[PDB]
RNA sequence: GAUGGGGAAGCUCCGUUUCAAAGGCCUGAUUUUAUGCAGGCCACCAUCGAAAGGGAAUCCGGUUAAGAUUCCGGAACCUGG
RNA sequence: GUUCUUUGUAAAGUGCCUUCGAAGAGUCGAGUUGUUUGGGAAUGCAGCUCUAAGUGGGUGGUAAAUUCCAUCUAAAGCUAA
RNA sequence: UUGACCUCAAAUCAGGUAGGAGUACCCGCUGAACUUAAGCAUAUCAAUAAGCGGAGGAAAAGAAACCAACCGGGAUUGCCUUAGUAACGGCGAGUGAAGCGGCAAAAGCUCAAAUUUGAAAUCUGGUACCUUCGGUGCCCGAGUUGUAAUUUGGAGAGGG
């Protein structure tokens, strides 16, 4: 909603700022067995639930 | 010695000095709480026969509780089982009044220790009671070799896990051949002649 | 002996001498310092080309605060850091969850006379 | 409040139903006259303080230091004695010469038997008005009895 | 259920008997713990015997009154008879049983003559000084054994 | 690089609070840097620095209240020990050693013998 | 929906002004002075519960890629001091 | 083990004679009710009613009367493995 | 009028303490039914699961108001055994201990009820100092409606 709540809107700045890629240096280091970010959420796809 | 007098005195129940002086009492304390402290014991002999030592530290609250069995608490009577436990009115709680007494009091003053209780006076309605309770964290009571054993941690709340003289009647635990089911603990006894025992080398 | 004097059937608990806390020991022992002072409540300026078309025609000065400090802290450190006085404070939290501040300067005082005095154009 | 209407309605009671008598043996206290001439005749006799009892002592170390007396140089002691486990040995043992009881014992069972015990073993009882009347004579606050067993001539 | 010409069956297994299972795999480790203890405590109490002495008795029933066997501690009658003290033979390490008594002259007699002999082959330290090391044995009972009559 | 916590223990307290503001100035005069360049990791040394002299500062002012509440009873929470709530609640070795008159007139009578049994 | 209380072995239940000693309000007086003592007044008796109920006060013009009764220019109003 | 304080005109133990020897109450116990136990004319526990004694009381696995005997000392409390 | 006592309050009074978590094991309360009986209601499952209260490194129990009936044993706990026994049970299904014996470990104890009465000899707190898990001095207070010393039934006390 328009008139939200500050907790709701600190939970929707926190997904924002979770919203994005791998960092591509990342699968650069030794042993490296993260090949994507599993965790990514989309609006169209599924709910945060909050 | 004036306690033997008054012990001996206390024994006279229905003489007519005891029951106007119940009589008198039992009004009096259905006026106050239910749980309030007491002054200083009504019965001190039997105070300090039970261990009060009337120093600094030393507690006493007066405290009823209510008479009769204990209704099962189910709406409107029904146990949805068999015939055998259809029971509602007639069941008895396990436990004393007195246990309840003074478990109730130990939960008002959880910073205390209940060391003891008696009975002071009845009437149809409630059972009362005096519970003597002493300070673990007074000083008179951290020194005095004789009583510091109730500071020690494995002391906390005996009258809640049955402790006191009250909690080990009703838990059973005497000598005896009449005994054999609650000596060391009922449920401890259960368990050590349900278990099978198994050995490397079987028998 | 004579009673006192009563006009009326309710009686009152009495005024009781209610003195002041007199300690034996302190309840921390060190007083903390200052949780939110000047350079914690202005974090860094916001050099995006909305907030630099702002420094000339607005007079506007844009600054990245932390989330505990109201307006009133806000003019006072930009008072002491920069030694400017200040018209007016905007702020807004930001989608990110940061909070943005828009100081609007006096007249007397040029933002972009400030802003590369500062080290940002 | 309710401490005062208890207070009160207690004592009300208390007169409202037939007492047997062993109280009201009781509350037939001594009248005011013999009463403050035997507080005047016990004021004589009155128990050492804390202050004279460390003076005591020092001058008793200091004669047992110079002349070895076993504890003999300070005189027989005349006091008033108190205390309710030891008036009742005393007046067991017939040593109590005149014993005082208090007549506002808060458990009066404490004290119920006392004059039927001075009866039996033939010393004169008096029940007197104050406890704390007999605390300030034996420099307590409350002291519910009080004895004279021996009297200097 | 019933069947063929077997014996009738009592296996009380009808509660959740797989819940208390006991199964002794610590039989060995225990023992060698046990073992232990018993080095830990003697080197603790370097000098004494591990154990105290325990008086010759007669078992209880029609069953067992042909044996004669150890008992909990001596007669505080037995001990005067000895001639010393119930508080100092405790000390000294001889148990004291204050609620058994002495009906038989025999029995008397027998327990009298033990506490004899362990008085004599005893040796008592001084409480303050030299301390005359002795390399204690491990059991009273070993050296005083139980001898049926 | 960064300072020293010895050679700023030397110091007194207007000194170290000099030092911690010059230290401030400086951390924001790097992050203002810090958004035109691509990288800047002289940030975190700075960082350590104030995270340093704050430590010094402190551990100063709470020595000073240490030697104020010297030598008596009572002194403040965060000051006196810490170990567990069980053990700040058992008995003190005082008063776990504290024995009766009558036990100990038993035991200096009756105490614990040493012997040895062969002969 | 706490408290005072009363039930309940207990998790907790009842009740919301009740069988409670339930508090704060202005003038000041004093100018070791702090705020007690001079006073006097009053008896509701926690608190939560509406972005559509009740309610102090802002409009026009312009402006951005994306904000505006919120920014800019002008012109007002209310509350507290 | 080495050293310092002397605790202490203190405390404790032991033999014989004599006078005594205080020992826990709405508890023990009994009836009845419910539950429980291997416990059976009633194993323990609890509710209600009645309610003691002091050469007394409890137990001695068949209820009761009478006469004995044996064995402990309740209704208060601490304690390692 | 003044000063006590008793009882009951109020303080952001001086100093403390309780709650919650964990919960395999431990101490209690409360408490089923599925199942078995080839149906089913007593019974069984089970004095169990679920629910509630309360601890510790163990807990609990523990130094006999015991077991026995013998030439008697001697706190508690645990193991082997007693024993699938005595006994309970629509005497059906099923249930079901304890004494003795061997062993592991072993350890004993203390209050109340007594006049110190030629001296409440006892104790918390505050303050000052010190060698500070505390000590000493001083001052209030607690306490005679009884805090210390003396005794715990195995005894023991008062005299000689
Ligand atoms: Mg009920």
């Amino acid at each position: 909603a328009a008139q939200k709540s500050f907790r709701i809107k600190q939970k929707m700045a926190k997904a924002k700022k979770q919203n994005r890629p791998l960092p591509q240096w990342i699968r650069l280091r030794t042993n490296n067995t993260i090949r994507y970010n599993a965790k990514r959420r989309n609006w169209r796809r599924t709910k945060m639930n909050i | 010695g004036a306690y033997k007098y008054l012990e001996e005195l206390q024994r006279k129940k229905q003489s007519d000095v005891l029951r106007f002086l119940q009589r008198v009492r039992v009004w009096e304390y259905r006026q106050k709480n239910v749980i309030h402290r007491a002054a200083r014991p009504t019965r001190p002999d039997k105070a300090r026969r039970l261990g009060y030592k009337a120093k600094q530290g030393f507690v006493i609250y007066r405290v009823r509780v209510r008479r009769g069995n204990r209704k099962r608490p189910v709406p409107k009577g029904a146990t949805y089982g068999k015939p055998t436990n259809q029971g509602v009115n007639e069941l008895k709680y396990q436990r004393s009044l007195r246990a309840t007494a003074e478990e109730r009091v130990g939960r008002r003053a959880a910073n205390l220790r209940v060391l003891n209780s008696y009975w002071v006076n009845q009437d149809s309605t409630y059972k009362y009671f005096e519970v003597i309770l002493v300070d673990p964290q007074h000083k008179a009571i951290r020194r005095d070799a004789r009583y510091n054993w109730i500071c020690d941690p494995v002391h906390k709340h005996r009258e809640a896990r049955g402790l006191t003289a009250t909690g080990k009647k009703s838990r059973g635990i005497n000598k005896g051949h009449k005994f054999n089911n609650t000596k060391a603990g009922r449920r401890k006894t259960w368990k050590r002649q349900n278990t099978l025992s198994l050995w490397r080398y079987r028998k | 002996k004579a009673l006192k004097v009563r006009t009326s059937a309710t009686f009152r608990l009495p005024k009781t001498l209610k003195l002041a806390r007199a300690p034996k020991y302190a309840s921390k022992a060190v007083p903390h310092y200052n949780r939110l002072d000047s350079y914690k409540v202005i974090e860094q300026p916001i050099t995006s080309e909305t907030a630099m078309k702002k420094v000339e025609d607005g007079n506007i000065l844009v600054f990245q605060v932390s989330m505990k400090a109201n307006k009133y802290q806000i003019k006072k450190a930009v008072k002491e850091l920069y030694e400017v006085d200040v018209l007016k404070v905007n702020t807004l939290v930001r989608p990110n969850g940061t909070k943005k501040a828009y100081v609007r300067l006096t007249a007397d005082y040029d933002a972009l006379d400030i802003a590369n005095r500062i080290g940002y154009i | 409040p309710e401490y005062v209407r208890v207070q009160r309605q207690k004592k009300i009671l208390s007169i409202r139903l037939k007492v047997p008598p062993t109280i009201a043996q009781f509350q037939y206290t001594l009248d005011r006259n013999t009463a403050a001439e035997t507080f005047k005749l016990f004021n004589k006799y009155r128990p050492e303080t804390a202050a004279e009892k460390k003076e005591r002592l020092t001058k008793e170390a200091a004669a047992v230091a110079e002349g070895k007396s076993k504890q003999d140089a300070s005189p027989k002691p005349y006091a008033v004695k108190y205390g309710l486990n030891h008036v009742v040995a005393l007046i067991e043992n017939k040593k109590a010469k005149l014993v005082l009881i208090a007549n506002d014992v808060d458990p009066i069972e404490l004290v119920v038997f006392l004059p039927a015990l001075c009866k039996k073993m033939g010393v004169p009882y008096a029940i007197v008005k104050g406890k704390a009347r007999l605390g300030t004579l034996v420099n307590q606050k409350t002291s519910a009895v009080a004895a004279l067993t021996e009297v200097r001539a | 259920a019933i069947s063929k010409n077997l014996p009738i069956l009592k296996n009380h297994f009808r509660k959740h008997w797989q819940e208390r299972v006991k199964v002794h795999f610590d039989q060995a480790g225990k023992k060698v713990s046990r073992r232990n203890a018993r080095a830990t405590r003697a080197a603790k109490i370097a000098p004494r015997p591990l154990d105290l002495l325990r008086p010759v008795v007669r078992a209880p029933t029609v069953k067992y009154n042909r044996k004669v066997r150890a008992g909990r501690g001596f007669t505080l009658a037995e001990v005067k008879a000895a001639g010393l003290t119930a508080a100092y033979a405790r000390t000294i390490g001889i148990a004291v049983d204050h609620r058994r008594q002495n009906r038989n002259q025999e029995i008397f007699d027998a327990n009298v003559q033990r506490l004899k002999e362990y008085q004599s082959k005893i040796i008592v330290f001084p409480r303050n000084g030299k301390a005359p090391e002795a390399e204690q044995v491990l059991s009273a009972a070993a050296t005083f054994p139980i001898a049926q009559p | 690089a960064g300072v020293k916590a010895y050679e700023l223990r030397t110091k007194s307290k207007e000194q170290l609070a000099s030092q911690l503001v010059d230290l401030k100035k400086e951390l924001a005069e790097l992050k203002v840097q810090k958004l035109s360049r691509p990288s800047l990791p002289k940030i975190k040394t700075v960082r350590k620095s104030i995270a340093c002299v704050l430590t010094v500062i402190n551990e100063q002012q709470r020595e000073a209240v240490r030697q104020l509440y010297k030598g008596k009873k009572y002194q403040p929470k965060d000051l006196r020990a810490k170990k567990t709530r069980a053990l700040r609640r058992a008995l003190t070795k005082f008063e776990a050693s504290q024995v009766t008159e009558k036990q100990r007139k038993k035991q200096i009578a009756f105490p614990q013998r040493k012997y040895a049994i062969k002969a």
